[PDB]
């Protein structure tokens, strides 16, 4: 009964939104580009830095292991 | 732009002219000038805050700049002696103010900024 | 969705949501779809009709009416008069707030504000037939104030404002409006009744899903058990152990609505506690309805016999 | 915790400006530089007194 | 442009095929250490012990979304819903489930509860209220309008993830521009108002409450058209 | 304090979305470029830091044998005034063990804030807030196995 | 700020084919385990589907797509990990994706995907947030892609195409 | 990477 | 004339979303499409050095997990040296061994108590 809300609203967002200018998002395009950036997970790779790792870890179980004494607490 | 904001012992009131409009005395420059330079410098820091800032939310930057765009085009259409374009000016002056950044990044291209006159440059004399 | 060593037979394929008038209802713990109970102001500062609307005043009147008419059950079915007391003393107090609620709302029709919802015309309806105060002339308030909008909003009717309607119209002989009636017969055959419904309940943390389910989830913002009509029935006053109980659940009710809706779900309109429509009385009255429909409408006989099917 | 001031770029530029710490000493430096190298050395010193 | 064929030591994509792990180009060959080679490659695999299970132990086709038009059970047999929730809400409610387990658990588990308490206290006023909690309590998972009564029920989740139900009139709802609020609530909209559209907050104005609409939440056209909201 | 400034310098240098100059990148993705001797930085420059990496954790080694051991073997100091703080290195009470506890959780709930906190909108907002649910949880259990049900 | 409004869509009278995987191409799961290439395209796949449930990646290995136009909706069969499921869209929700695109769109690095997964065809639903991959070894209907509405020339949006899926 | 060279 | 499903498009489209428009047509790439191979492998080298250590300090000194989480089960570490005997002998030694362990416990926290006047 002529009550502005949410269809109202949601109009006016989308017109808000459509009044943008395309000119900055042409300029900006290039900045997120996904062959270009990826996450620091992806990047830091932990697979045969932890198969060196366990081979260290086996290496010292069977050199230095054997002369340790256990510490209950 | 000269980029010696922080050097020559400028007032703060100076300095706020130098930022939002290319002069100390904006009086002198004409309706034009003032909304176009203003404009500019708005953009130009929001671009600074908005997109090379810290986890710049580029959608927010959008709407911000297209905000500051309509105000701009109002403040365009309206009368040099208008009180509602002082306040247009006195908003985006406080909002310049607001924004302003100590240790702000200044191009290497500008005068009197980092690495400006590394070099001493031989003349043919 | 998502499960092992686990069979999903019972879960609510997506392709019948997809799929438009698939006649699912959704039962959801803590929902409360009756607004009973929400302008019910038992103390006022000042006058109701300034701080309420007709349509809350109506839904406060309704409330009020079904309470007193149970309490008058209860009254007719208790034999010791000192429980019969306490019962006595509480429809006093639901006939006094009915009937200031009731002037308030005389005196909003008569100022001129009458635009109400579907449901206040039925509850205003209620109020007037199988209500305690009486009314010299029910039929001219009713056509002057409630049959516009009956007419005007009719399709956004409830199957309970249909049948309130149409049974407080043959209480009160208002069947002058042949073509209504009809209209309103038709409505309710053409609406969908709980048997066809088919419940479901969400799934595992999730919203999306949905699986069939026969039981009534738990509801604590709004419980509809009487639990005064279940210490009349079981002893009383003077069993200790009703009377423990009944103290317990009128303890735990005024913890939940000073304390737990305001804290948890952030409620606090509802501060009285309303029982809940008696299946068996409702379907009574609507049998008795209908028989006289039969007779009053000829024409509407296919129609009564479709939503006497239905139900 | 609704609304916190200290996410506010007023807060973030003073923290990151070191607290003013360098600015009021280099204002105060600035005044003992004039008033003493200047005013009360150079003219009052060397011009009037000697 | 690329000049790496005119000499004979140079790098070659032979050489760079070991950056295929922390750079993303389109597979070229498959290792025979792979998953998809060694369950082809392997017969036990191919068993129909083995189909089964797959088949029958994982998440299930039925809950997979079928069509772009979703028309959720009705809560009331009247009613008509107009707007509903479908990650966000999820997301919240199992966040919100973890005060069931974790609570409890951390009770019966923890040697000094006491401890775990004092850590959380600050730790929800700062960076977890604002971020999680005040949205959640102001999220809508699901609206629907009830014609007869001329109202809106919201569904909302509670704590431990309880779903619970309101009426709010329509004559009640306002609109609340978000400059009205940003200034009040900014950490809130700070670290967590993303998920929820900041340009279509409404309110009820009898009992001051908030309604948080998922940005990536499903509307009904017929729903929004519907004369009584509109 | 360190976390924080940690945090910002390798995530805002490196990881975060590209908000340098356009020719900055460019200049370097010229695909003329692609060689076996391309590189951004110096050769001798990057095997100067990885010399100075592993020399600096061997004499960091060194010394903690040296001081920290059980065998104390570091060379006189020349001073007579003993603070008995090795006390508490050796044979730490369960007061300072569970004091020390406080600090540990305070940086370990500034890590979960500098990674898990959302302050930009974006694509991933729920399912990083799905993935916190999951890393609480899958947390709380893996305790509860390692220390009761092994 | 786009709002996802649904105009309650239904299916035409005859669809049209567009896409038909020379694989998979009988009918059934029962049919993929009875064919041998079907056996092993489906192994190759697991990690495909593992991928999709527990590292949270929305996508689809479609087979067997047909277009309506007359509604302007196309009727998707994919394959998942349990059988064949059927499911509709709107022409106005598809966009095309890069392959990086939709490899960076998931945060957990993905299994080396098999040599079957065509890259290049890669589109992406925004109404429900979620990726189609096609097979490299299919059909393609020439006439049927060649329809008007299927032309870019009415289904092309700069804004929608280009700035809906900002992945950063 | 450093500046350009200029005649002494 | 061309619609979507069309290869070349899809191609053309794929290539082309984060172009630099600036740039002239067949150089307008903004991605970098490989490492550098010296850096990276550098890189990696001192990364799986740091992870080693990272994980050294793990094993051989667990006191901040042990001062940040507890004690935690340990797993199961026994000699079968008692297993040679059996029967009464076997049963008498073993209660004679559990009674020298609570001895020594006790003699062990006594012991430590009382000597606190050795230096002198
Ligand atoms: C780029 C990144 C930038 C950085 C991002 C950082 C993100 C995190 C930000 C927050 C981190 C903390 C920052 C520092 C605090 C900032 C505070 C602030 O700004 O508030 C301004 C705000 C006013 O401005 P505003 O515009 O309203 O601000 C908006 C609100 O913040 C809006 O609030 P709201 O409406 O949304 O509701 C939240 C409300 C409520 O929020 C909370 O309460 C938060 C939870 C507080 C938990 C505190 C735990 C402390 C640890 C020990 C106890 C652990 C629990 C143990 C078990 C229980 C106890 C046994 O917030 C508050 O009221 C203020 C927060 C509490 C500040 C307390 C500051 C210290 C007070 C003095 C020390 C007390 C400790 C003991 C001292 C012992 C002696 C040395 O409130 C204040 O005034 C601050 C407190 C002022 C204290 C004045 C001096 C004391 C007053 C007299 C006390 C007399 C006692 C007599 C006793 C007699 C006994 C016999
Ligand atoms: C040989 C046999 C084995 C030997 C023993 C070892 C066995 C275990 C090996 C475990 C190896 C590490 C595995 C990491 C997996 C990460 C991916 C994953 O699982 O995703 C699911 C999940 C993340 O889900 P998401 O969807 O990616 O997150 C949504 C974000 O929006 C997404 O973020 P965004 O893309 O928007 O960008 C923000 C970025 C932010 O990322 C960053 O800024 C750093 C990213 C580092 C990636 C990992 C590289 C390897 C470093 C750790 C090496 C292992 C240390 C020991 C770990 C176990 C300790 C008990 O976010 C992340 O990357 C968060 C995920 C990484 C979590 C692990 C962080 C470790 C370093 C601690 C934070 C350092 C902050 C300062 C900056 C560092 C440089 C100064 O991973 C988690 O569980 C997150 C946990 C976060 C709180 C951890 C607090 C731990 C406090 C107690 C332990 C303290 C000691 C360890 C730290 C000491 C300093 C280095
Ligand atoms: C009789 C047969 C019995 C068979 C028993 C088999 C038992 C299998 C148990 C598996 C348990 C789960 C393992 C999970 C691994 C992934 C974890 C992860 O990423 O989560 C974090 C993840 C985030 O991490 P992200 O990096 O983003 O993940 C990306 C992908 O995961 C992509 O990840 P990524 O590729 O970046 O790295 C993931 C990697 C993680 O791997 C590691 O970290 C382990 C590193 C090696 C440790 C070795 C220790 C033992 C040996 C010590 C050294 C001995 C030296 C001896 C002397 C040598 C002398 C030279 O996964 C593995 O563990 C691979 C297996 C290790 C293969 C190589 C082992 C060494 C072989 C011998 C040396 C030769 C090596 C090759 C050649 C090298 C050059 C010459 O967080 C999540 O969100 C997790 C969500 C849940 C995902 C679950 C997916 C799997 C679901 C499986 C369901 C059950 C299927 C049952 C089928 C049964 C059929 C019958
Ligand atoms: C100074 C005073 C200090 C006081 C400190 C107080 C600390 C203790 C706080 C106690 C909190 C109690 C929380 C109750 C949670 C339930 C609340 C509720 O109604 O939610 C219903 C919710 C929702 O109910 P619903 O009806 O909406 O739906 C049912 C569930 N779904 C949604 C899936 C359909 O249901 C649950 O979450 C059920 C949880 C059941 C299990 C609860 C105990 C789990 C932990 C067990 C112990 C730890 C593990 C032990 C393992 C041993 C192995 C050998
Ligand atoms: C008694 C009232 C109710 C208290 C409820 C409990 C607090 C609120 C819920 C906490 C859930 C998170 C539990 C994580 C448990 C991790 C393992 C552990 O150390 O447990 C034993 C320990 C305690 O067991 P304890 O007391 O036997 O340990 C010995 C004592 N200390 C450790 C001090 C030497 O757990 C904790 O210390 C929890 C501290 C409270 C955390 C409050 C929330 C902040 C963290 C956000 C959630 C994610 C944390 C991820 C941590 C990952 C590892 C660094
Ligand atoms: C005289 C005694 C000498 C003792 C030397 C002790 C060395 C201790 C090293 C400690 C760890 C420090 C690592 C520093 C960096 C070097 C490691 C590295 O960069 O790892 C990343 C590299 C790669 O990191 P990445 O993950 O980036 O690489 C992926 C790409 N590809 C697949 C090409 C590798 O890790 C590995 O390559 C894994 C190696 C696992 C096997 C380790 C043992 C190798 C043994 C070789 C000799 C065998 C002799 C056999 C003789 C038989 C005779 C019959
Ligand atoms: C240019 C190249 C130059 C040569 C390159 C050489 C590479 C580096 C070689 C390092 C060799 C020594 C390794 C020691 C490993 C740690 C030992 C330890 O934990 O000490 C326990 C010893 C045993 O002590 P304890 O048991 O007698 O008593 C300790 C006393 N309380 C109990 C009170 C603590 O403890 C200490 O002395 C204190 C050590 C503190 C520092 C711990 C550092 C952990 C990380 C180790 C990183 C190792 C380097 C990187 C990986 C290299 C792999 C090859
Ligand atoms: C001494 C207390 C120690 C800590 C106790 C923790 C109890 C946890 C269970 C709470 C159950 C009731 C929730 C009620 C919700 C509600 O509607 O709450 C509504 C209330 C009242 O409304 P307002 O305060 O906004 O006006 O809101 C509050 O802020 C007060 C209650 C706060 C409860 C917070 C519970 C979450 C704690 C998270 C800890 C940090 C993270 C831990 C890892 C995940």
């Amino acid at each position: 009964a002529g009550r502005k809300l949410f269809k109202h609203y949601i109009n006016e967002n989308i017109k808000s939104n459509n009044e943008q200018k395309l000119f900055f998002y042409r300029v900006n395009r290039w900045r997120w580009n996904t062959k270009d950036n990826t996450t620091a997970p992806k990047f830091l790779r932990l697979k045969y830095p932890l198969l060196v790792t366990g081979v260290c870890l086996f290496a010292y179980d069977w050199t230095y292991g054997f002369t340790q004494v256990d510490a209950h607490h | 732009s000269k980029a010696y904001y922080f050097v020559k012992n400028f007032s703060w009131a100076e300095v706020s002219n130098l930022l939002c409009y290319g002069t100390k005395y904006p009086t002198v420059l004409n309706h034009q000038q003032k909304v176009t330079r203003l404009y500019r410098a708005t953009l130009r820091r929001v671009y600074a805050h908005q997109v090379e800032g810290y986890k710049t939310d580029f959608k927010q930057y959008n709407e911000n700049i297209t905000d500051i765009g309509k105000d701009f085009n109002k403040m365009l259409a309206l009368k040099p002696e208008s009180l509602e374009l002082q306040a247009y000016f006195k908003k985006y002056e406080d909002l310049q103010e607001e924004l302003f950044d100590p240790a702000m990044i200044i191009d290497e291209s500008r005068p009197y900024a980092a690495s400006s006159g590394r070099y001493y440059i031989f003349d043919d004399y | 969705m998502s499960g092992l060593l686990r069979n999903f037979e019972k879960l609510v394929c997506q392709s019948q949501l997809s799929k438009a008038g698939h006649k699912l209802l959704l039962r959801s713990p803590n929902s409360t779809l009756h607004p009973t109970a929400f302008y019910y102001k038992r103390n006022s500062s000042q006058r109701l009709a300034n701080e309420m609307d007709v349509f809350q005043l109506g839904l406060a009147a309704a409330a009020l009416t079904r309470q007193a008419n149970n309490y008058a059950q209860l009254l007719d079915q208790v034999d010791k008069e000192a429980v019969r007391e306490e019962v006595q003393e509480r429809i006093t107090q639901n006939h006094s707030d009915l009937n200031v609620y009731f002037g308030e709302i005389l005196s909003l029709f008569k100022i001129g504000k009458k635009e109400c919802p579907v449901q206040t015309v039925a509850d205003i309806s209620y109020v007037l037939a199988f209500g305690p105060i009486q009314v010299p002339n029910a039929a001219a308030i009713i056509t002057e104030n409630l049959l516009p909008v009956l007419k005007e909003k009719l399709d956004y009717a409830s199957i309970h404002n249909l049948q309130d309607i149409l049974s407080a119209f043959v209480k009160l002989n208002y069947v002058s409006d042949k073509e209504l009636l009809k209209r309103l017969i038709t409505a309710l055959s053409q609406k969908d009744f709980p048997n066809q419904l088919q419940p479901v309940t969400n799934h595992a943390w999730n919203i999306d899903q949905y699986e069939y389910s026969d039981c009534n989830s738990w509801n604590i913002v709004s419980c509809g058990d009487n639990t005064f009509e279940k210490y009349i029935h079981e002893g009383g006053c003077e069993n200790s152990l009703a009377k423990a109980k009944f103290a317990v659940h009128e303890l735990l009710d005024h913890i939940s609505f000073n304390f737990v809706n305001p804290f948890l779900f952030r409620e606090n309109r509802i501060n009285h506690r309303f029982a809940k429509r008696n299946a068996d009385l409702d379907h009574e009255v609507l049998m008795q309805t209908l028989s006289k429909l039969q007779e009053i409408v000829p024409e509407t006989s296919e129609a009564i016999a479709t939503i006497k099917a239905r139900l | 915790m609704l609304k916190n001031k200290l996410i506010k770029f007023k807060f973030f530029r003073f923290v990151q400006s070191g607290f003013y710490v360098d600015f009021i000493f280099k204002k105060f430096s600035e005044m003992f530089i004039r008033n003493i190298f200047i005013y009360s050395s150079i003219f009052f010193g060397e011009k009037f007194m000697i | 442009g690329d000049i790496r064929h005119k000499f004979s030591n140079e790098i070659t994509d032979d050489d760079y095929d070991y950056q295929r792990a922390m750079h993303v180009k389109p597979p070229k060959e498959e290792s025979l250490f792979q998953l998809t080679n060694i369950l082809s490659s392997v017969p036990v695999f191919k068993t129909r012990f083995f189909l089964d299970f797959i088949a029958r132990n994982l998440d299930t086709n039925s809950a997979v979304s079928t069509s772009d038009f979703v028309a959720p059970p009705r809560v009331h047999e009247n009613s008509f819903f107009v707007y509903h929730s479908r990650e966000l809400g999820n997301v919240i409610r199992k966040y919100r489930s973890l005060e069931s387990i974790v609570l409890p658990g951390a009770l019966l588990t923890f040697t000094y509860p006491l401890f775990a308490a004092f850590v959380a206290i600050p730790s929800y006023y700062f960076m977890f209220n604002a971020k999680i909690y005040e949205m959640s309590r102001r999220f809508v998972v699901r609206m629907d309008v009830l014609p007869h009564l001329e109202m809106i029920s919201v569904q909302r989740i509670g704590a431990f993830g309880i779903l619970y139900t309101k009426l709010h009139r329509i004559q009640d709802l306002e609109y609340v521009p978000f400059d009205q609020v940003k200034e009040q609530e900014n950490y809130l909209w700070a670290i967590g108002g993303h998920g929820v559209d900041n340009q279509l907050i409404f309110k009820d104005r009898s009992t001051g409450e908030f309604f948080y609409f998922e940005r990536q939440g499903v509307w009904d056209a017929k729903g929004l058209n519907h004369p009584l909201l509109n | 304090a360190g976390v924080f400034y940690s945090y910002r310098l390798f995530y805002s240098i490196f990881f975060d979305t590209k908000k340098g100059k356009k020719a900055i990148y460019l200049q370097a993705s010229r695909i003329i470029l692609n060689s076996k001797f391309y590189s951004n930085t110096s050769l001798a420059s990057n095997l100067s830091i990885t010399f100075l990496v592993l020399i600096s954790y061997t004499v960091i080694l060194y010394l903690y044998c040296t001081t920290l051991n059980n065998y104390y073997s570091l060379s006189d100091l020349k001073s007579i005034y003993i603070n008995n703080a090795y006390s508490y290195f050796y044979k730490p009470d369960y007061n300072f063990l569970n004091a020390v506890s406080i600090l540990n959780w305070f940086v370990i709930i500034l890590l979960i804030s500098v990674i898990y906190l959302n302050w930009r909108w974006s694509y991933y907002y729920t399912k990083s807030i799905d993935s916190l649910s999951k890393f609480i949880l899958f947390s709380f259990f893996f305790f509860i196995f390692s220390k009761y049900i092994l | 700020n786009y709002y996802n409004i649904m105009r309650q869509v239904s299916l035409d009278s005859n669809p049209i084919v567009l896409y038909q995987s020379s694989t998979f191409t009988g009918n059934g799961l029962q049919e993929f385990y009875e064919n041998a290439d079907a056996l092993t395209k489906y192994l190759k796949l697991v990690p495909f589907f593992l991928e999709k449930n527990l590292y949270d990646h929305p996508k689809q290995f479609v087979i067997k797509m047909e277009f309506h136009p007359q509604n302007k909706v196309l009727s998707l069969d994919c394959l998942t990990h349990q059988g064949v499921l059927k499911k509709t869209v709107n022409l106005e929700n598809l966009i095309p994706v890069p392959y990086e695109d939709y490899v960076q769109f998931c945060r957990r690095k993905l299994f080396n995907a098999p040599l079957f997964l065509d890259t290049e065809m890669i589109y992406f639903n925004t109404f429900q947030n979620e990726f189609y991959v096609f097979d490299k070894n299919a059909k393609w209907n020439e006439e049927g892609i060649n329809h008007p509405e299927l032309d870019i020339s009415k289904l092309y949006n700069e804004k929608a195409w280009f700035d809906s899926l900002r992945i950063i | 990477g450093g500046f350009q060279k200029y005649p002494i | 004339g061309t619609s979507i499903f069309s290869r070349q498009f899809k191609k053309a489209f794929n290539d082309a979303k984060y172009q630099n428009l600036t740039a002239a047509q067949g150089e307008t790439y903004s991605h970098l499409g490989w490492i550098s191979n010296v850096d990276l492998r550098l890189g990696r080298a001192i990364f799986t050095f740091g992870v080693v250590g990272i994980a050294f300090c793990i094993y051989l000194e667990p006191s901040y997990f042990h001062e940040t989480f507890g004690h935690m089960s340990q797993p199961p570490k026994y000699d079968l040296i008692d297993s040679n005997i059996n029967g009464v002998e076997k049963k008498l030694n073993k209660q004679i061994l559990h009674r020298e362990h609570n001895e020594h416990k006790l003699d062990g926290f006594v012991s430590m108590f009382k000597g606190s006047d050795v230096a002198k």
